[PDB]
């Protein structure tokens, strides 16, 4: 159970989510700052 | 690999059914 | 205000120099044969 | 050039197609044995 | 048109044509199964590629009999 | 809703259009290009191919490359945090981790880019015939850099990202696969070569059948950016080629679709051929020819000649081209002609 | 009228004839299968499975 | 078996060629307006 | 997958597609079912070619 | 048999060339 | 008769001919006909040819065991070299066919005709009041035929080293070329593929953009091509909508808005690219070959550290070492 | 064989003469406008 | 007009410009390495 | 040893004979 | 034909730009230079130094022969003073 | 099975204008794709399970 | 011999292109249509259809 | 039965025939060698 | 020579069948009144 390669998988699955997070985090923020019509 | 093209083709033809047969007037582009 | 034609000609030569530096390195660096 | 006034249209009805195909196929079913010999 | 025995019984199943849910309906819930599916595929892929090793799973012609 | 506000921002007309597609395109596209330029200057191929492959080692723009991983790796994705590199970056580089890096990222970058084509077309309200066309380059990249090595033993036999490293990929396919003799490849070149003809001939045709819409000799200024009349005489163009070549276009709408069809179709045929080379299902030989050549020692064709060239290519290259095989070919076993 | 590569667009909104089409297709695929099998049985040699 | 090599294509062309001729005509007849 | 397929099935028989999606994926237009089906068909094909 | 097949197809292409050039659809202007 | 010769000149020059027989045509038409007829007969029925002059006849015709892919017209003997070998220079046709006689007859007649073909592409343009330079675009593929059929043999000293008239024969020419010259590592060649790749690229670019920005004049179940009539006044596509799209694909200023600047680029790129590739073959006809980076990068002790350039060299040796088996007697291949 | 040479030479001379005397016969004139 | 400074274009531009010069400096130094 | 000093001067000489003209404004 | 961004032409011409970039641009250059000249680059990417391709006597290549124990195998290659 | 599907193909060709394909509202031919998918997916999973 | 031979062939060729370019322009300049076809008097439109 | 109102006529112009035949023949000239092998 | 027996009929049908298809259509188009 919980082998070294499986731990590495979580590391890559978590570090990936983070990238998606910060990206969309920034995007959602800046998007709601200017768009008047 | 061949069916990839068919997907891209029909998919395009679905989302672009309106602009199929051609386009029509106006002159907007470079100004939001 | 710096005249455009000067900006290019200076950046132009600046490019010929560094790239020319590369061509020299073809006869001296590790990319040599000696 | 002047459109040649000697031409007529050509016609082949559906039965004639059927009668024809029936002729071609059975002839082939008859002679194929001799073609393979 | 032309009604039939079978046709009438199947009439209800085909009638709610343009009927949609309002707004973003079940979309957000769907987006979760979608993300779960993506990770799911990534798992069985990396297992097949031996990028994800698990003692008990031996991705070879072995472990068979 | 935040979504439509997120949308609003993305689809804003900037200098460099982002869009939803951009969320996928720009990250990968940059990493792919960046990864190459990195490996090109810094990372070596010593531990993987026994080769120098960077400016740091002395290679020039031609000889530099981001070489494939070892054959030992197999078809491993070679993740930085994978069982091989084990999170280590330096090791990752030395094991040719940058290759799968460039390949996979670039792969998604090509997906994002066509999506961009689709997305932008939709907004501007134009037909997506630019996305349909771009499918040919996709098929090629997919078939050659992914499908092909997936059929072979490992990523090692995939084309390495580099100028010279691509030249060997050509010579390899000649020697081992006899790729030039493949009907699907021939259609390939016919499309590219024929496509490069259409490009030339049409451009030249238009520039030299133009109407006079100005008083200057440099007729470039004399063009109306806002449609109206045809800038060049289609009717004159027609009668010209009809008298010099015998055949000529007469439907700009067909002429331009034809310009799409030819090079796109060619690239697709060449892709199929490569997909077959993955399983090594090549068009190497003509059985009728070999049978006669065996019984009859005086029978010689340019086909027979070429195969002898392949034998030489395979024998003399294999040792240093496939290190993992530990090849040792004695001088006496090396196929050679006279004197040479 | 219709180009050769568009002849089947005659079904895009004709559910009856579309089902009729799919039925014909399915028949062909099932037809091939049965008959492709007979071809193998008429040529396959079971004399040695080793 | 020990049949004629040309028997196959001879039978094939014997069916198609004339059948083709007919179909060409029928379909050309069928599509005549009015 | 069968049970999941049975459940997911009942779902789509009951719950209707969100307006946003129906508009987006041009549903009620059979040539969009083709686009997605083809997408899945070649996905499966690439897999069986691999296995 | 093979030689025959090759020349035949070739001869057919040349035949097509002829018809393509001299028996084309007359390219008519404006009123088409 | 207003004057027979005056009438003759008016007929030749006449723009009312189905095919424009020009003054260049007076030379083209006969030369191209001899080339083609001789070719067709050879490719089918010509006997084996001793190309390398080593009494080792190579059969390349259909009737002599070849198919379309393998079949070819074999270059003249190496014993002949650059000597002129017309039919009337042989004791017999049997001899003429054995020493690769047909080859010269073809290449000479073709190159002559193909040149006049370029000359005619000017003449007709002159007679019709349109601008020239179309023939200038055709000078690139012609300059390639010249390089491959004439310039390289001249440089190498024999027509036997000219590119054969056939599929597989063309492959042999390339493979061997690469061995003796390392063409892939030559700038002019690289510019050629750049022009050829870019060409196919731009051909698809222009093709798609235009066909994608067509003004609607057709039904949903009607060919979009019929929305154009031969001899239109106005344009059939929205070039401003085309520019709007492509301008957003990359960025505005990296997009064409001038159709004339567009089509010029469409013509200039491949023609120029192929021009260099033609000059490449013509240059390597005098043994000015591609870059030689063999054993360049070496380590601190002096050991040779291999590059891809070396891996290329191994492939090249194999070609070199095996080509023309029995033709060489001496160490260096200076021919 | 010595005959064929003569025949060919005559033939080639013919077309070549037709070519030179051709452009000589006021060829620049032959065109739409200014001549 | 009152143009801004930091924009998306600015970002894009720098993602390529900044490493480039850094590489151009790196490569330039390599020309003096020997053995 | 380092004749790059030469090139430098003769190199900037070119743009100089027109720069001075951008100063004295005339005849470009 | 215009968007929000400040016209490049103006910026590349503005004295303010150069006052900035006469510092920034060479800075990056010198940094990249040091990156190589200090030999740091060699360690960041495990690239062999001219005296680090073979051992003194050895003439064999340090080819990685197995995926999972590759990293360990690589480290072992550096051991023999390679 | 092929022969039976054949005969079936013919019947559905002649009797194309079944009311089942007509929408009660618009009176024009129409197929409710979202519910159909649900039906088929249910049958698929049910058959998948059994297999 | 290699340097000279190669250099002067490249030059000789491009000059043949330069020849064609400048000779083609001169013929059109003289006759006077080197700047485009006259929209009004379009020569081709005055010639019988060969079709 | 009611005449199905979904049918349209089919068309193939002379050029398309020529363009077609050219494709088929040259493809045959290309693959025939490999069919005979 | 020692070629494929099916090569001949494979080539024959590869030409006829699709050419046949075309001609069927062309002739059927050609005969449409008006
Ligand atoms: C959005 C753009 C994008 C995309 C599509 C990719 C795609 C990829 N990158 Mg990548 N990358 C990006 C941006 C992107 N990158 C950026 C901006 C950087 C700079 C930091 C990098 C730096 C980078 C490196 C350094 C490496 C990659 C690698 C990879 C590949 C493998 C990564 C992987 O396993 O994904 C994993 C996928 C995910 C994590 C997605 C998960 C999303 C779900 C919905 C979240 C669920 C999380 C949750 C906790 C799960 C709960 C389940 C529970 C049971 C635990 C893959 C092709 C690797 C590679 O190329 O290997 C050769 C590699 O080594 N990337
Ligand atoms: C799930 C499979 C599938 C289905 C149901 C369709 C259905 C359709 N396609 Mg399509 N397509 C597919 C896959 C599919 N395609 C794939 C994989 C590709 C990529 C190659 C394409 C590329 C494509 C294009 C480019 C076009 C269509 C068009 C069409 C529409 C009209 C078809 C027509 O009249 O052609 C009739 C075709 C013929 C009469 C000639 C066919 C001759 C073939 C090529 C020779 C081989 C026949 C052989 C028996 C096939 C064996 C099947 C094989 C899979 C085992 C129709 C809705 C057209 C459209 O949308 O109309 C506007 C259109 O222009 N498709
Ligand atoms: C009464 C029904 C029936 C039965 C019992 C069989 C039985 C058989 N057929 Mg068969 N067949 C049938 C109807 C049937 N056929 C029909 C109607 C057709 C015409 C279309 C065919 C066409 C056909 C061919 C062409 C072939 C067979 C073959 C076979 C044999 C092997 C089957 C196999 O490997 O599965 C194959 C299994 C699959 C293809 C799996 C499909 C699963 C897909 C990918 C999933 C679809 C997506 C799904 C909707 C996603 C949601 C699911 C959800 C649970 C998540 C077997 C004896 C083979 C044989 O040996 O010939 C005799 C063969 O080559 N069949
Ligand atoms: C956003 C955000 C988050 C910021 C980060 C940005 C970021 C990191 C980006 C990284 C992206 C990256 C690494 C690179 C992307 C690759 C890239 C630059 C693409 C290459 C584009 C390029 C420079 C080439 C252009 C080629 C060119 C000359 C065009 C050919 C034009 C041509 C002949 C077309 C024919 C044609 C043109 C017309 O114009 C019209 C009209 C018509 C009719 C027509 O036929
Ligand atoms: C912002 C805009 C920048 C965007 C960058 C995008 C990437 C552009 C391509 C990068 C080219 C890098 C070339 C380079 O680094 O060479 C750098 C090399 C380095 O030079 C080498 O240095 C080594 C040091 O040990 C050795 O000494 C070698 O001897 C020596 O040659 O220079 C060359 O010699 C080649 C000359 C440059 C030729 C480049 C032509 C590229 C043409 C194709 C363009 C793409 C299409
Ligand atoms: C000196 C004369 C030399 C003879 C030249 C011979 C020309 C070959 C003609 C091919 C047939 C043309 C045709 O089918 O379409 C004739 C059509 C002309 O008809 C077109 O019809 C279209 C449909 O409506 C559009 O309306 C176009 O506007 C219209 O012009 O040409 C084209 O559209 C396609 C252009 C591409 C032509 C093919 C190039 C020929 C290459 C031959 C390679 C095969 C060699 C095999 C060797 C064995
Ligand atoms: C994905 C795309 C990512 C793009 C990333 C940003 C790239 C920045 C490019 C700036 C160049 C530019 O703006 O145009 C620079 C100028 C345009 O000039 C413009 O003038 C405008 C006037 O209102 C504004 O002042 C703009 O600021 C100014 O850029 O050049 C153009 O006219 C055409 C450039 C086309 C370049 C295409 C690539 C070819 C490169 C040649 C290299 C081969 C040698
Ligand atoms: C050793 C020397 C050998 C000498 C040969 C003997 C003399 C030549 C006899 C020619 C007989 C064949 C006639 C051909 C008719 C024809 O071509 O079109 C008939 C048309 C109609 O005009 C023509 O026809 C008109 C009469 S009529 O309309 O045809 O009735 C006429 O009035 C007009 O003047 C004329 O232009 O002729 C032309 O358009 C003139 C151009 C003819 C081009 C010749 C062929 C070009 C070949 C190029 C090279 C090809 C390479 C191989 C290709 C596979
Ligand atoms: C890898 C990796 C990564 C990435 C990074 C990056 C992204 C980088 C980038 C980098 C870059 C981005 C670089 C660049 C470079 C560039 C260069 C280096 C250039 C050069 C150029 C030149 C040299 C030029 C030349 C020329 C031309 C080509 C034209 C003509 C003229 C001349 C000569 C000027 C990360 C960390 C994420 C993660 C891990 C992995
Ligand atoms: C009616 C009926 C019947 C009968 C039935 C039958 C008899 C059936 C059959 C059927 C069949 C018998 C079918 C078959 C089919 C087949 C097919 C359908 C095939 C196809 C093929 C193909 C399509 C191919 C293609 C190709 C080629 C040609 C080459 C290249 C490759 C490929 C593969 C692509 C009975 C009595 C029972 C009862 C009921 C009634
Ligand atoms: C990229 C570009 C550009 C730029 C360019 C450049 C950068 C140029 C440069 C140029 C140059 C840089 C020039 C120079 C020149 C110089 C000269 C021309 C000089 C001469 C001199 C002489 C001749 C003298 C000599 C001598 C001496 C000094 C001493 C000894 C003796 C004697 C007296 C001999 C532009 C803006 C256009 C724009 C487009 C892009
Ligand atoms: C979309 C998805 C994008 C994902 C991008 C992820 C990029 C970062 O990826 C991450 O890199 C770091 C190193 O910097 C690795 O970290 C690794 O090295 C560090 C030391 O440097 C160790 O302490 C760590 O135990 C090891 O896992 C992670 O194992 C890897 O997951
Ligand atoms: Mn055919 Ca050019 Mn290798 Mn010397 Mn012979
Ligand atoms: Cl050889
Ligand atoms: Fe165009």
């Amino acid at each position: 159970t919980i082998t070294p390669s499986l731990k590495g998988f979580f590391i890559g699955l978590l570090s990936g989510a983070v990238v998606l997070g910060l990206t969309f985090a920034v995007l959602i923020a800046i998007s709601q700052i200017d768009k008047v019509q | 690999l061949l069916f990839f093209f068919g997907h891209i083709w029909h998919g395009a033809r679905t989302l672009f059914r309106d602009v199929f047969s051609g386009i029509d007037p106006e002159l907007s582009p470079e100004q939001v | 205000r710096i005249p455009l034609w000067i900006v290019a000609t200076v950046a132009g030569m600046g490019v010929i120099v560094i790239v020319g530096l590369f061509f020299y390195g073809a006869y001296a660096g590790l990319g040599s044969s000696l | 050039m002047e459109p040649n006034p000697n031409r007529q249209p050509v016609e082949l009805n559906r039965t004639s197609l059927y009668l024809g195909l029936l002729l071609i196929l059975v002839l082939a079913l008859l002679f194929s044995s001799y073609f393979f010999n | 048109a032309r009604r039939t025995w079978l046709g009438d019984i199947l009439r209800p199943l085909n009638s709610e044509y343009g009927k949609v849910a309002p707004g973003w309906g079940t979309t957000p819930l769907m987006a979760v199964f979608m993300g779960l599916f993506l990770v799911f595929l990534l798992i069985i892929l990396e297992i097949y590629n031996s990028t994800l090793i698990l003692d008990g799973v031996n991705v070879s012609w072995k472990a068979l009999g | 809703g935040w979504f439509d506000i997120l949308d609003d921002w993305l689809k804003r007309d900037r200098f460099v259009f982002v869009g939803w597609s951009g969320i996928l395109l720009f990250p990968c596209a940059y990493l792919a290009l960046g990864g190459w330029l990195t490996g090109t200057t810094f990372v070596t191929s010593w531990y993987t191919h026994g080769l120098a492959s960077s400016y740091l080692e002395g290679c020039n723009f031609l000889t530099v490359a981001v070489s494939t991983p070892a054959n030992s790796m197999g078809h491993s994705l070679l993740l930085l945090w994978g069982p091989e590199a084990q999170g280590d970056f330096t090791r990752w580089c030395q094991l040719g981790g940058l290759w799968t890096f460039i390949a996979l990222h670039g792969a998604f970058g090509l997906i994002g880019f066509m999506l961009r084509q689709f997305e932008i077309a939709r907004l501007v309200g134009v037909r997506p015939y630019n996305a349909i066309a771009f499918s040919a380059p996709i098929a090629v990249f997919v078939s050659v850099f992914l499908i092909y090595p997936l059929g072979q033993s490992s990523w090692f036999f995939a084309p390495s990202f580099g100028v010279a490293a691509i030249f060997r990929f050509l010579l390899f396919f000649q020697g081992f696969h006899n790729w030039t003799l493949n009907p699907f490849h021939m259609m390939g070149v016919a499309g590219v070569l024929g496509g490069a003809l259409l490009c030339a001939i049409h451009g030249a045709t238009v520039e030299n059948t133009l109407f006079q819409d100005g008083e200057g000799a440099s007729t470039f200024r004399a063009f109306n950016p806002t449609q109206a009349e045809e800038t060049y005489s289609m009717v004159t163009a027609n009668r010209f080629w009809s008298q010099i070549f015998g055949i000529a276009f007469s439907n700009k709408r067909w002429l331009h679709f034809f310009m799409l069809f030819v090079p796109v179709t060619g690239l697709w045929m060449s892709a199929i051929g490569v997909v077959g080379l993955a399983l090594n299902l090549r068009s190497y030989d003509f059985i009728s020819q070999e049978i006669r050549a065996a019984e009859d020692p005086e029978f010689e064709t340019f086909y027979t000649k070429n195969l002898l060239l392949n034998e030489g290519i395979r024998a003399w290259m294999a040792p240093q081209d496939q290190p993992h095989e530990n090849f040792v070919f004695p001088e006496e076993v090396l196929p050679r002609g006279n004197a040479l | 009228g219709l180009p050769w590569y568009r002849v089947h667009t005659v079904l895009i909104n004709d559910p009856g004839r579309l089902i009729a089409a799919h039925l014909m297709h399915t028949a062909l695929v099932a037809g091939w299968a049965g008959s492709m099998a007979l071809y193998e049985l008429a040529t396959f040699d079971p004399s040695d499975p080793v | 078996m020990e049949v004629n090599q040309l028997g196959l294509i001879a039978t094939a062309l014997f069916v198609l060629v004339p059948s083709v001729f007919l179909i060409i005509l029928y379909v050309q007849t069928e599509s005549q307006q009015k | 997958a069968g049970i999941v397929g049975i459940i997911a099935g009942l779902f789509h028989i009951l719950v209707r597609p969100p307006q946003r999606l129906y508009k987006a994926l041009r549903m009620g237009n059979i040539e969009t079912v083709l686009s997605s089906s083809i997408a899945a068909v070649f996905f499966a094909a690439f897999v069986v070619a691999g296995t | 048999m093979e030689t025959i097949t090759y020349v035949f197809i070739f001869a057919c292409i040349i035949a097509l060339f002829f018809f393509a050039i001299f028996f084309r659809e007359p390219p008519r202007i404006t009123k088409k | 008769s207003a004057n027979l010769w005056e009438r003759f000149c008016n007929w030749v020059t006449s723009t009312d001919n189905r095919l424009y027989v020009g003054w260049f045509g007076v030379i083209m038409i006969p030369t191209l006909l001899a080339a083609t007829i001789c070719f067709v007969i050879a490719f089918i029925a010509a006997p084996p040819v001793d190309i390398d002059g080593i009494r080792e006849p190579v059969s390349g015709s259909l009737l002599y065991g070849n198919n379309i892919i393998t079949g070819a017209v074999v270059p003249s003997s190496n014993a002949i070299g650059l000597h002129f070998y017309p039919i009337w220079e042989a004791a017999s046709l049997d001899e003429w066919l054995y020493n690769g006689g047909p080859y010269q007859l073809i290449i000479f007649h073709f190159l002559l005709g193909a040149s006049c073909y370029m000359g005619r592409q000017w003449e007709l343009s002159y007679r019709l009041g349109m601008r020239p330079w179309i023939c200038v675009a055709y000078s690139a593929p012609l300059a390639s035929a010249f390089a491959v059929f004439l310039i390289y043999p001249i440089g190498q000293g024999s027509f036997s080293d000219g590119m054969p008239l056939g599929i597989s024969g063309t492959f042999n020419f390339m493979i061997v070329f690469q061995a003796e010259h390392n063409i892939l590592m030559h700038p002019f060649h690289q510019l050629g593929v750049a022009g050829v790749f870019g060409g196919a690229l731009f051909c698809a670019m222009h093709g798609s953009l235009v066909t994608s920005s067509l003004i609607r004049e057709t039904t949903e179940t009607e060919s979009a091509n019929y929305g154009y009539k031969f001899g239109q006044e106005e344009e059939t596509y929205n070039i401003v909508a085309a520019h709007g799209y492509f301008g957003r694909l990359i960025f505005q200023y990296a997009s064409f808005n001038n159709s004339r600047s567009l089509h010029f680029f469409l013509a200039a790129w491949p023609v120029v690219g192929v021009w260099f590739t033609a000059l490449g073959i013509s240059t390597m006809a005098f043994n000015l070959n591609g870059f030689n980076f063999n054993h360049s990068v070496i380590d601190a002790k002096g050991n040779v550290i291999n590059t891809w350039a070396d891996i290329i060299n191994r492939a090249n040796l194999g070609m070199e070492v095996m080509h023309e088996r029995n033709a060489h007697n001496f160490p260096l291949d200076l021919a | 064989m010595e005959t064929l040479k003569i025949t060919v030479y005559i033939v080639v001379t013919f077309f070549v003469l037709l070519f030179v005397f051709g452009f000589l016969s006021g060829d620049p004139a032959r065109n739409p406008k200014r001549k | 007009v009152s143009y801004p400074i930091f924009t998306v274009r600015w970002v894009a531009v720098h993602t390529l410009a900044v490493p480039t010069i850094f590489f151009l400096g790196a490569i330039a130094a390599m020309q003096f390495i020997q053995r | 040893i380092a004749q790059l000093t030469m090139i430098a001067m003769i190199g900037i000489a070119g743009p100089m004979i027109i720069f001075l003209l951008a100063v004295r404004r005339g005849n470009l | 034909g215009t968007t929000g961004e400040r016209p490049f032409s103006d910026i590349i011409t503005s004295v303010r730009y150069w006052v900035i970039h006469s510092i920034t641009i060479p800075a990056l250059f010198i940094a990249g230079w040091l990156f190589v000249s200090t030999g740091l680059a060699y360690d960041v990417f495990g690239t062999p130094r001219p005296d680090s391709y073979y051992a003194q006597e050895q003439r064999s290549i340090p080819l990685v022969t197995d995926r999972f124990e590759a990293k360990q195998q690589v480290e072992t290659f550096l051991e023999q003073l390679k | 099975l092929s022969g039976l599907l054949f005969l079936a193909a013919c019947w559905h060709w002649v009797y194309w204008d079944l009311e089942l394909f007509r929408d009660p509202r618009t009176g024009e031919p129409a197929l409710d794709l979202p519910k159909m998918f649900g039906i088929h997916l249910f049958l698929a999973g049910l058959l998948c399970f059994g297999f | 011999r290699s340097w000279l031979a190669t250099s002067h062939f490249v030059l000789a060729f491009f000059f043949l292109v330069g020849h064609l370019w400048h000779a083609g322009r001169a013929r059109a300049a003289a006759a006077g249509f080197e700047k485009g076809i006259d929209r009004e008097s379009e020569p081709v439109l005055s010639m019988p259809s060969l079709d």
